[PDB]
This record gives C-alpha cells, structure tokens and sequence, in this order.
RNA sequence: GUCGCUACUACCGAUUGAAUGGCUUAGUGAGGCCUCUGGAUUGGCAUUGCCGAG
RNA sequence: AACCAGGACUUUUACCUUGAAAAAAUUAGAGUGUUCAAAGCAGGCAAGUUUUGCUC
RNA sequence: CUGGUGCCAGCAGCCGCGGUAAUUCCAGCUCCAAUAGCGUAUAUUAAAGUUGUUGCAGUUAAAAAGCUCGUAGUUGAACU
RNA sequence: UACCUGGUUGAUCCUGCCAGUAGUCAUAUGCUUGUCUCAAAGAUUAAGCCAUGCAUGUCUAAGUAUAAGCAAGUACUGUGAAACUGCGAAUGGCUCAUUAAAUCAGUUAUCGUUUAUUUGAUAGUACCUCUACUUGGAUAACCGUGGUAAUUCUAGAGCUAAUACAUGCUAAAAAUCCCGACUUUUUUGGAAGGGAUGUAUUUAUUAGAUAAAAAACCAAUGCCUUCGGGCUUUUUUUGGUGAGUCAUAAUAACUUUUCGAAUCGCAUGGCCUUGCGCCGGCGAUGGUUCAUUCAAAUUUCUGCCCUAUCAACUUUCGAUGGUAGGAUAGAGGCCUACCAUGGUUUUAACGGGUAACGGGGAAUUAGGGUUCGAUUCCGGAGAGGGAGCCUGAGAAACGGCUACCACAUCCAAGGAAGGCAGCAGGCGCGCAAAUUACCCAAUCCCGACACGGGGAGGUAGUGACAAGAAAUAA
C-alpha cells in the first residue's frame, strides 16, 4: 500500500480516491474508484524509508555522495533558453543549443551532431496568418457597411414612397 | 362561482409587468384576444378579477384542440368537470354503444357556470395534474 | 435522487399506476437553494444541456429598482419581512422569490440630494438652473417620506435567487405598499 | 433512446429513393444539414443509384474527397450529405451542372441544366423576423440565412439567391395565377397555377392548384412552393412539365413506345 | 336403492399450518449526492498580516 | 332605403360523398426471358457497322 | 385369398372384429392413396346455423323469473 | 377456398354431441432418402449458471519529436516507436422479465423545453489617467530505483513540450451620455478637457401608432421661419402571429464579467530611406449568438384480453382544486406552507388473473367472423434484483462506477476481483432448436481520417422439411 500525504489514521484505511490526489491513473473520464492506502505518520509496519538528503556530514559515503549525475537534457523554450545561458537580447539565440555525439549510433564517418528543437521563436509564418485574419477583419467590416449602405437607400426609398 | 375580494391572499394578486407611476393616473388593465374566432367578454375588459390562469387578462395561450360539453360539476374552485358523450363502433355487431369521458378544464370568473350549460373548452397548456383545458365560450339556456 | 414524474401519482380515477420505468435523468430534481443572509455564497451547478446554473446560499449587495424615476441601483439587503405560504420561512430568514424585505436609503438620499438639491425634510448657476428646471415633480409619498426619516424601505425580490444566483427586486409602493403595511401592522 | 440514433435500416428509408431491398441491411442515414432526413437525397444516392457515377460505396467517395462535387459551387466531402430539393450539383471536371428536382411522379430525376440558371437557386422563405443591432434577416427552407433583404418580402415567398456572390437579387410574392409545384404529398411534383386559396382558422391553408391540361387538385400552403407567375415559371421545368400524367394515358404511351421500333 | 373389494378424482379438517412473491405497519440503516465545518501540504508577501486551493 | 361581386356562412350533431396529410415491407395487382417457378426490380436496342450512345 | 391362435393374444380415430371356416388379430401374395416423402401426439381454424349482429334454440329434446312495481340500458305514432 | 359422412332405434324423423375430413416457420417424434435454388435455426421451462477467444476504436503536409531506433543544411528539417490531447463509447446487437389508459397505434401542441455535430449568417471596440506583444508553471514519455506472491500494482527521484491547463495591448477614426474650466444672453444659455459607451446575465420602466379623419389646454424641447410663436410629409422606432408581455430599439443599475485566436502546411509575388525593413495568396483547427437539421422530453383526442364468487374506490405519508414558493431545460400537487372537499364509477370505477411487450402483420377464407403475432420493420423495458452518482449535448449507461441482497473465483488467509436476456462454445431444465469458422469484398457505422477498426454485416460447416424445379428410365 503506498503513501498518503494527508491522512493522519496510523495505519491502512479505504476511501473512494480521486485522480486529483497521488497514486491514481484513470482509465477513463471521470473515474473513482474505492483503494485502500496508509496514513501520513510512520509507524513499524514500514519496510522500505524512503529519506532526503539535506546537508552533508563530515564524512562522505563512497557509494553515494562521490557518485554524481549529469543533466542531460536542456532547454526548449526560447524563454528557457534565454535563462538558461544568460544571453542578452539580441545574441542569436539559436547558436546556444545543445549538441549530442552519436558515435554510439554506428554512424561510421563525419558523426551527425544531433541537437532539439527550439520553440517559441519569432517566426514570420505566424504574422502571415494574424496579418490574413486581421485582412479577414476588415474586408467583414468594408462589406457590412457596403450592404448597410444598401440597405439604408432601400429604407430610404421605402419610407419616402 | 362566487367572486370574491380580489386581493385576499398571501400575496397581493397582481397582473405582472403593469406599473403606476404620478403621470399615468391610476392603474391600466391589459387584456388580449385568444383567436380561433373568438371574442374578449366585456367583463373582463372591465372587471376585478386576476386570474393568472385565465385565456383573457392573464398569461396562458390557445392552441390546440377545441372540444365541447356539458359542466357536470362546480363545486371545485375555479375548475369544472366537461362530460363528453359519444357513440362507439362495433364492426361486429354494425351497431353503436353509448361511451362518455370527464373531461377537467379551468373557469375564469368571466363565466358564469352551473350544471347543464354545455359550454366550448380549449386547449390551453398544463395546468394541474389533470387540467389542459379552459372554457372559453358558454351557450347559456338562460340566454 | 428526487423525481419529478407522474407514474408514482396515483392516478385521477383513484387507481395507483404500476411501476414502469427506472428514474430517469431527463426528469431529476435537485436540494432547494434557501439563501438566507450572509456574505456572498454562490457557486455553480452544470444542469442540462451544458448550461449552468447560479445559485446561492448567502447574498448580500443585492440589486433593486425605484420606478417612478426609473433608476436603479446595487443595495445591502438588511433582513426579510414577510413571505407567504409557510410564515416559518421569515422565521428561518430565507430568500425567495416574492418575499419582502427590508433596505437602506442612503444612496437613495445621496442621488437625490446630488440630482434635485432641494433636500427633503430640512453660487452654482448651472445647478440652480437645473433644479428649476426639474422642480415640481420632487413631491414624494408620505410613506416615502417616513422611510427617508427611519432609515430603512420596503423592497420586494422579484427575482429567484436559487436560479440566477441574484436577489433583484424593486422598492415598494403605491396600493401593495399600503396592503403589505396593513398586512404586517398586526404582526409587528 | 439515451441519444441520437446513427444507424438508418433499409426498407425503413424513404420510398422514394427506390434504394434495392436486397444487397445490403442499412440505409445511407443522411448526416444533419439543411434539409430533413425525410425529405433530401444523400450525395452518395444521387451519385450512385440516381446517376451512376461510381458503383458501391467506396469509389464515391473517392472521388468526393477528390475535391470534384462542387455543391452549390463549394465542393464539400461527407459522402452522406443531405441534398434538398432544388440543389446544383457541379462537376467542373467534367461539365455537368446537375439540378435537383422532384418528377412527375414525385421523385428525384436527373435535371441537368447549361451552365447559366445554374448559379442562382432558387428558395422558399420559412419567416421574416428582426436579428441584432435592429436589422432584418430572412431564413430559407435550405437551411440559408439572408442578411438586409427587400422590405416587400412576406412569408411563404421566394428569392433568387446567387450563390458564393450571395445576396438577394429578385424575389417573388404569392397570389393568384402564380405557378406553383408541390414539394411532397400525393400530388407530388406537379407545377401549375394557385387558382383559390382557402382560409381555415389557426393553420391549413388549402391551395386549389390548375395544371397544364385543368385536371384541377389542392395542397397545403406548408407544401407549395411558388415558381413564377401567369406562365413566367423563372426556372426549368424537367420533363413531361409535372402536370398529372394518369395510368390510362401512361398505358397509352408505353403502347406507342412499344410501336416504335 | 343400501352393503361390497379395488385403481383413481375431489372436499373438510385439530396440527394456536408452512413456503414463496408482490402491497403496507413499526424499528434500524449500507451507499453515493447537496449543504455546514477543517487547513498536514502548496505557500508571493530576520519579517509578518493579507489573494488563494484540492 | 335598396342592388350586384368576393369571403365567412350546419344553432347543433349523428349519417353519407370527396380531399388532404399521411413509413416501408407485407396483401391485391401493372410492367419486366431468375432456361419456367418460388424469385428480384430490373431491363432493352444490336449482327450487315462494333460504333467509347440512346432508352426506359 | 392361403396358413397360426381361438372373447386369449389382440386390432381398433367412432360404429365395431375375435368363443376352430377370422374379408377388422399375426405371416405370405396382391391391390389402393401420396411421393423423396408418409404417419403419429398436441395447439388452432373451417365445417360449428353446437356462440348464431348477419344467423341458433326455449310446450314436450337443455332452457319464460310464481307474479307485479320500478331507475339506469334499449326502443320510441304522425305532422314543418 | 358458400360442400360433408359414420355412431342412440326392431325400423323412422329430430335435438344433441363424439368421431372421421381438410389447412396451418406450428411444435416434437417414428419409418426413409440420390440432387440444386431460396429462407430461418436456445423463444416456449432456467430474464438459469459460465471456463475460454472476440465484439470500440480512431491521424492528415497540417495538436506534442530529442526515438531513450532507423535507412540517408550548426534551432529541427525524411520515417517514427511511446504518450498526452479531441471524438466516439448513449450507435449497433440480444431478450421479452416487468408493464391492463400502462406500452403501443393513428392524430395534435410545445405562445410550456434542451441539444454535441452539420449548414447558413455573426466580431477596427478587451487595458492606462506607468498595460509584455509574444508567456507561468506544472504535465507524459526517458531516467536510476521500491513494496506487494500475481494486479489496469504505483509512489518515492531529475526534467522537458501543448490547438490541455492559466494569464495577457491589439485598430484607427467618427459619434453618444455623464463630471465640469469658463463667460454674458451669443436661444430653452454648452462645452475646452476626463471617463465609461463592443458583445453576454438579471431587475424595473418606456415605445411597440399602424381598418381609416377634426379641434380646446399644460411640460421639457428637436427645425428655427420672418420670434407671431409656428411646429409637417416625419425624427413620433419598426415588423410579424389565428392568438402573447413575440423579435427588435431607447432609459437606470448588477455581474467572484462570457466571447472577441500566444496554433500549423505550401506558393519567396511586388517595393526603396536597402533595413534583410514594408507589403501581398491558397488552406486548416477553435470560439459567442441566432436560425436549421439530427434527437430528446412532456402533451390533446380515440382505440386495448378474462373476471361481480371484486361495488364502491382514492384522501394517513397528495387523493381533487386555488394562491405563493422551491426544484426541473421546461408546463405540471413533481415537492413544500396555507386554504376548500373534492375526482372516478352499473356507459363496470376499483381490485384480481393473464401460461399479456404493443403494432405493421400471419393462418382459415362467400360474407360476417375466430385464432395467433418472442421473432428480419417501428416504438417501450432490461442487461442477476434494487438504489445512488461522475463524465458527457445526450446514460440514472453496466463490454461506467459505488453499497446491500444470491452466487463464482486466486488467497501466501493481509487481500483481490464480476455479470455473454452480444458473436462461438460448456452445464442443467428439457419432447423441443447449429461452428469455441473466414472476411471487412458488398450495406452502413465510428474516428484526427483515401490508408484504421467493426462476431453490425457478408460468406461458409451441420441437418429431413420452410417454399420452388426434378433421378429411379427408355
């Protein structure tokens, strides 16, 4: 039975549990379904202490602090990126990503670097269409006064005759 | 049956969305013609009564069906009960039996209603339970 | 839940309609939103269709009209009169539609006094000119006039708060306010 | 129940479409649009049972998301499409301007027409009401909304609608010696002229219609449908005129076509 | 027509009659729902009161 | 005053006639070479050119 | 028709056959009806004018209340 | 397809029933058998219980690529596993348990209601008296790693994306109403400059004249003539329905303020301060409102088997009606408080039985009638019996969930987990009824969509029978 953030009973219980709270995953729209799952205090019925490291000690573990992890994967978003290598405003911000070795990928010969793809980027595909739907605006704008235009002469006719 | 005060509720018995104001003197009544051929009683151009549940000065709407029958009973407040008669057919025997159904349908203070004085309902919506109807011409053996 | 059909009435003749059909959803029901006062609580109930409906449970702040100048204005509701069928229901302090309850004038008085001058019960050219020009129609109702001196008006919600989520309404006067005071002069 | 249904069985589909007993258990069940299911010819019956363009459901639809079937000038691709009367159907890759109307009989015919009188289609007006900002607007029985129309339109009357340039162009009253054809009934598809029209309190008005040969018959005004006047009937009329050709004269005619070759 | 023997049919019957299902009486009451509460936790604000939520 | 033309016109039904709108299948039944038939709703032209058609 | 039993076995939708001459029991021969189909058991329909409005019957075959009053119900002279 | 015969008697004529006679996808069984076409095959009792496999999935160049693969231009540029997202899953198919004005059939109303998708219209208005116009964070997969004997077993740990979620100027200009700096009649004295004034909710009020045609007074005040005071074809809003408080326009306020685009794919067109700046097309996906369509929900009239050894029934705890309120998408005793005693019935109310789903329809056929109709089409109900609920426009859904009742199952004994009156197959009841087959090719349905799926559906295996043609001769 996993954990529980929340329930203060010091030992298992059942409730209808909801995909908003952890340990859940719906197999369709609006799902509940009745689990059961320990409370939020430890007792002596736990096998396995799942624990944090704050600050270091004076000594240091061999297995676990010497041993350290690489961030392999970077930023995306031009907003990540920017915060992410500190350039300034206009400093050519697609010559600030990440570029992978495929050696391993049996390429043989001139190893293709393969890097991910930016997003949010200024790109002038987008502005074509704002600027067509804004054109889409006006020419909607151009033809109900044209027709209001009519009709008011067919009003105008028709009022006077 | 018998009218009386208009404002003896709860509530004050009001036609809605009239207003009285120091131009206007006094308050003006409001009334409308339910169609099919049909014409608005004097009465109730000029009467006292409110009657929210009514053909005339009031909200309900006439359409569809028309029948006819004799009120049987009056003792219910502002409801009769429409006693309709007809023959039935037995292909069988060639030959006819006599078949009546009750009908339930609402009385305005308009119409003056006793037993016999078979009168013409309409269908005017729902009303209560088993009321869908409302009388909305009398021919009266008085008159 | 509740339902609203008519196979469990008994039927006109007298006879009890036999069970037919399992409760439906096209014909549920819902708890009665009895909003009585307190600081705003309205929250949303997705009915049929995809709309949604306001409803309420506490209102303040309400909405009511004043129709001889046809204006209206946003007013604190203070508390319920009277309400008929069951009188329990003022007792309780519930609102619903048709029910009468009591408000403040002090906007009331700040609009009037800022748009007649002349104040009721006691330089600027374009003003005096105006109150001239707006001067003969100031005269009000003796009650209209007490109210002003007590502080507090009559109103009537014609308004469903457990539907809209609003306790709108309009001030009292004329013929259902002289009723609605001899009604409730014995009561009080 | 619990919703909508999605499955049309055969035999339970319109008389009309003459659709094969056999070879298959369901109907085309016409998709939602601007005509009633009752009342319209699926793209797909037209196409194949009505026209034979294709054969089976499969090369219709081919050639439907092809981008060919220029329905009133726009091509579109729902292979069920519901198709109401007086609909043109423009294949630009081959020329046909096909037009939709009911025969003699009352059933759906091949029409085709030249290029001109293919652009405007003509409709019958449902209701005039007031829309937003105090204008007027106009609905058509082909499910088509008309913005600012002619002040001297009514219920129960017809325009001229362009198409793709839009806006009414002419429009058309109701009175006497106009010729009219009746959408549906069992005086289906026979254009005349509105002789009498007969008043019955709250709905029903009865329309008493002359035919080509003054055989004389009547319909409701919910199932007219005015097309010209005094002889000026603005659009074609298919063939044998819709007038009320019987089985006694029929019998006669297939007898003279069988002494013909 | 009474008395017969038999296969078999039906009735009454002590056993304060037994054995299923609807209709109701009284008692209690799972379950989801609406509503009144409760703020581990997320917390912007050495600090410290305020927008907040499941 | 009075007259003509159009509309409404049964005090109130039962009864009879016609029309409207009206699901298909199914029943009767029209047409039509599944070798006949139970069938099905198609089908046909047309031997001397093979015509990238017509006809119902 | 020929052989076996002899109110026994049995046959048999009903009448009905069988106690030593059994055209109706079981064996053989042949014939009759339908046909790749026939029989049996049950439900139903026509016949059933034995449900009868069309279209039953009531003195003796089943059937007129012992008799009378009386409300529903049914039927109701002629004349515009 | 208007039909008979045998049987009471010694013999006769009747009444009278029995029997023979003929028909019936109307059922079973017995005897028999060489062929084709066409159509049905667990309904009759056990709407009894099920091992097993399947029946609901879906992607275009165009919602997310870092494949944590692949065959072969320094943001990526071709394929793409994997997932989130949107939609369908409420359609199909099975069965007839319940149901007796109930369902259903024909015929009306919704001026008493809701609606995803489709079609047609609809949007120079969002914020300041210093506002990003391009913007926040989380969220999968990958990644080490853990408990439970197995789980649709997950959290613990690092993150990165959205047409998901959450914010956020866009577009001018003209005009309108309010706050008011100011003078000098230069009207009844209005405007410098400041703000709201798009769209959507609720409340109150006004106009909503219009079958046509003349005058006596009062108020603010629009054209002001020629200041006597006039005052108009019209600015008085307008149109429609058998019928409205209908649609629309004006006035005064409210909205835990709805919508008004932070998205993708191809044609590299034209310009001069030459910035690599301005501008120009073809599509696609969302979104407000209305109409329409597809549906749903109520609802008017008429028509239902047997039973009097059921004659009175219904009002407590709603039975009949009025007022007010609540709830519903909506009328309505659907519910609540009060007030009246009402409603049906010998024209059979009510109760009971039905081996009763209803109808189109089927069998017999002078006519009239009698019987049947689970079943290829329509409508209703159910998914073991009830009850409740989320999602979704649409479910009181069961190949969605939850609890009880009766069953079945793995258990390590802590627990877990279901529903074939769907397609095949098994047990039992049985006189009584078939393969644990192939395929989406035809009909159609679903989805992001030529490309995928569909035990719906098509095809076949099995038989004595349901209809049509005919070997055993010459």
């Amino acid at each position: 039975f996993p954990m529980f953030q929340g329930v203060l009973l010091p030992h298992r219980v059942r409730l209808l549990l909801r995909a908003g709270h952890p340990c859940y995953r719906p197999r369709r729209d609006g799902e509940r379904k009745r689990k059961s799952v320990r409370g939020c205090i430890v007792g002596q019925d736990l096998a396995v202490l799942a624990l944090a490291i704050v600050k270091q000690g004076e000594q240091d573990i061999p297995g676990l602090t010497d041993v350290t992890v690489p961030k392999r994967l970077g930023p995306k978003r031009a907003s990540k990126i920017r915060r992410f290598f500190n350039l300034s405003k206009e400093d050519d911000v697609r010559q600030f990503v990440i570029r992978r070795e495929v050696v391993p990928k049996k390429e043989g010969k001139k190893p293709y670097t393969k890097a991910p793809k930016i997003q949010r980027l200024v790109t002038p595909r987008t502005l074509q269409h704002k600027r067509h739907r804004f054109a889409l605006k006006r020419r909607q704008a151009e033809k109900n006064r044209e027709e209001a235009a009519e009709f008011a002469q067919l009003m105008a006719k028709r009022v006077a005759e | 049956a018998t009218e009386l005060v208009v404002q003896s509720e709860r509530a004050f018995q009001k036609q809605p969305h009239i207003f009285q104001n120091a131009k206007k003197g006094a308050g003006r009544r409001w009334y409308k013609d339910v169609g099919l051929g049909f014409k608005t009683p004097a009465e109730a151009i000029y009467g006292e009564y409110v009657d929210k549940k009514c053909p005339f000065v009031g909200q309900v709407s006439i359409r569809g069906r028309i029948l006819t029958g004799t009120v049987v009973s009056t003792k219910m407040h502002r409801t009769i009960i429409i006693r309709r008669e007809y023959l039935h057919f037995i292909p069988k025997y060639n030959r006819y039996e006599k078949r009546h159904k009750n009908l339930a349908a609402h009385v305005s203070p308009a119409f003056r209603i006793n037993e016999g004085d078979v009168v013409t309902v309409g269908q005017c919506r729902p009303l209560s339970k088993t009321v869908r109807f409302n009388v909305l011409r009398v021919v009266k053996h008085t008159e | 839940g509740i339902t609203r059909d008519s196979r469990h009435k008994r039927s006109a003749t007298g006879a009890k309609r036999a069970q037919y059909r399992k409760k439906r959803k096209f014909e549920l029901g819902r708890q009665p939103s009895n909003t009585r006062i307190g600081p705003k609580r309205i929250h949303e109930v997705r009915v049929r269709g995809g709309n949604k409906k306001f409803r309420a449970l506490r209102l303040d702040s309400g909405n009511f009209s004043w129709g001889s100048e046809g204006v209206s204005k946003k007013t604190r509701i203070i508390q319920v009169a009277y309400h008929p069928s069951n009188n329990e229901l003022v007792r309780t302090n519930t609102l619903t539609k048709s029910a009468i309850v009591q408000i403040d004038a002090a906007p009331f008085r700040v609009w009037y006094e800022t748009h007649y001058g002349i104040l009721m019960g006691s330089k600027s050219k374009h003003v005096q000119r105006k109150h001239s020009a707006r001067l003969g129609d100031s005269k009000v109702d003796s009650a209209l006039e007490t109210q002003f001196a007590a502080g507090r008006l009559y109103a009537v919600v014609s308004s469903r708060p457990g539907q809209s989520g609003r306790c709108d309404g309009y001030i009292l006067e004329g013929e259902e306010l002289h009723f609605y005071l001899r009604r409730m002069a014995p009561k009080k | 129940v619990r919703g909508p249904k999605k499955h049309l069985k055969r035999v339970a589909a319109p008389h009309h479409w003459l659709l094969d007993k056999l070879s298959g258990t369901y109907a085309p069940k016409p998709s939602p649009g601007p005509h009633k299911a009752r009342e319209c010819l699926p793209l797909i019956v037209f196409l194949r049972n009505r026209l034979k363009y294709a054969l089976n459901g499969r090369e219709v639809k081919a050639i439907l998301m092809q981008r060919l079937i220029k329905v009133d000038g726009k091509v579109r691709t729902d292979s069920t499409f519901p198709t109401g009367f007086m609909d043109v159907i423009s294949v630009d890759k081959t020329g046909e301007h096909f037009r939709l109307v009911y025969d003699i009989k009352g059933r759906f015919t091949v029409h085709r027409i030249t290029a001109e009188e293919a652009k405007y289609k003509l409709c019958k007006v449902k209701r005039v009401q007031l829309g937003a900002k105090g204008v007027p607007f106009l609905v058509t029985h082909d499910g088509r909304t008309i913005r600012y129309p002619d002040p001297l339109i009514k219920v129960n009357d017809t325009i001229k609608l362009n198409l793709e340039t839009n806006k009414i162009e002419s429009f058309i009253k109701f009175d006497t010696s106009a010729q009219v054809m009746v959408t549906g009934g069992r005086n289906m598809g026979r254009v005349g002229t509105i002789v009498h029209r007969e008043h019955h309190l709250g709905s029903f008005e009865i329309i008493h219609v002359k035919d080509a040969l003054d055989r004389e018959f009547a319909t409701r005004l919910s199932n007219v449908f005015v097309i010209g006047e005094t002889g000026k009937s603005w659009i074609s009329l298919p063939k044998g005129k819709g007038v009320k050709l019987s089985i006694t004269e029929e019998r006669d005619r297939r007898r003279a076509l069988k002494g013909l070759a």
